[PDB]
């Protein structure tokens, strides 16, 4: 695998 | 004899690599749903349509206490994204504390590459800060909803068992998941959980990089992510030295990609042919540092596996990142973390539950002289 907050 | 919050102690599950969620009850009369656990993010939000790998979801027109905020939501995520509408409505945590919130939610109605195919989780709790929830840090996240409307104090624990399950200890910290002395690093600033790694060791070998690379341009702790993923610089001359220290077995250039597989004969997994590596962060007192080391049993992943077969296969869990280090399960499963808000530090010692054998055991230690640590954050 999980990959959680990106900044887009 | 069992501790004031014996109730809370396993109340996670999970799939290896698929995260780790915890029960969550929401909406009167009670609505009970899987909620993934993620320290990396500050959302809380569950499936509220059919979807293919939901078994169920949260029916807004069933719930008496339902509030519509008439308020769109959108967030993405570093795989995956989903869009949907805010709410807020009534949430319990049935193995948590004795507590009934109001909290802000976001019902999931659309949503891509999130959901997992049989994770049996139908959601997620996002347990860091206000300033960096969507749309917009007026958002008050679930954590912040506990702490203010109840006599909860303002901290939680988590104790993540590889292989799935652990616990997640809110309000306190439960001394029978842990070993040893917790050591504390500050966190830095209030957005996500943000730590500042002073050095890196394989093997109690330094990899000798200006500590500002492990830091480029964050470092932090993040439970909805399997990885430890590193700064390209830092990932290159990790793998360089992993690999120079597990030289008396070869691995295809891929293997350290994570894009092949290695597997073993079942229970013949030769794990004293790999290092150990070890991690220093910033301590509470002025140039001085702690370091918590993991073993491969953490950083190499079985890949399931599910039903009875004849091979060990696993993944190497150590990846790249554009966007600073994230300490993961890879990194997590090693400790029992205590995100200990109030004072504004994390703590780590060594887990009751970790994985290890009869040489090696993961470790946290101290204290160490590190001079200068200020200068590793990046501005």
């Amino acid at each position: 695998x999980v990959q959680f907050l990106a900044x887009p | 004899r069992r501790g004031s919050f014996v109730e809370m102690v396993d109340n996670l599950r999970g799939k290896s690599g698929q995260g780790y969620y915890v029960e969550m009850t929401v909406g009167s009369p009670p609505q009970t749903l899987n909620i993934l656990v993620d320290t990396g993010s500050s959302n809380f939000a569950v499936g509220a349509a059919p979807h293919p790998f939901l078994h169920r979801y949260y029916q807004r027109q069933l719930s008496s206490t339902y509030r519509d905020l008439r308020k769109g939501v959108y967030v993405p995520y570093t795989q995956g994204a989903w869009a949907g509408e805010l709410g807020t409505d009534l949430v319990s945590i049935p193995h948590g504390p004795n507590v009934t919130v109001r909290a802000n939610i976001a019902a999931i109605t659309e949503s891509d590459k999130f959901f997992i195919n049989g994770s049996n989780w139908e959601g997620i709790l996002g347990l860091a800060y206000a300033e960096i929830a969507r749309p917009d840090d007026s958002l008050e996240p679930f954590f912040d909803s506990l702490v203010k409307q109840t006599h909860v104090p303002n901290l939680f624990s988590l104790q993540l068992c590889g292989a799935v399950g652990g616990s997640m200890i809110i309000g306190g910290i439960d001394h029978s998941l842990y070993t040893g002395s917790l050591w504390y690093t500050p966190i830095r600033r209030e957005w996500y959980y943000e730590v500042i790694i002073v050095r890196v060791e394989i093997n109690g070998q330094d990899l000798k990089m200006d500590c500002k690379e492990y830091n480029y341009d964050k470092s932090i702790v993040d439970s909805g992510t399997t990885n430890l993923r590193l700064p390209k610089k830092v990932f290159e001359a990790a793998v360089k030295s992993i690999k120079a220290a597990s030289s008396t077995e070869k691995f295809p250039d891929g293997f350290w990609l994570g894009e092949q597989l290695v597997c073993w004969q079942a229970g013949t997994t030769p794990w004293n042919i790999f290092p150990v590596i070890s991690l220093y962060l910033m301590g509470e007192v002025t140039n001085q540092s702690f370091r918590i080391t993991i073993l491969p049993q953490q950083y190499l992943r079985p890949v399931e596996d599910v039903a009875t077969s004849q091979d060990d296969c696993y993944k190497f869990a150590i990846s790249q990142s554009s966007t600073g280090t994230v300490m993961g399960a890879v990194i997590m499963e090693g400790f029992y973390v205590v995100f200990d808000r109030a004072r504004k530090r994390i703590g780590f010692a060594v887990s009751a539950c970790h994985v290890h054998d009869e040489f090696r055991t993961a470790a946290v230690e101290g204290p160490f002289v590190t001079l200068d640590m200020e200068d590793c954050g990046y501005n």
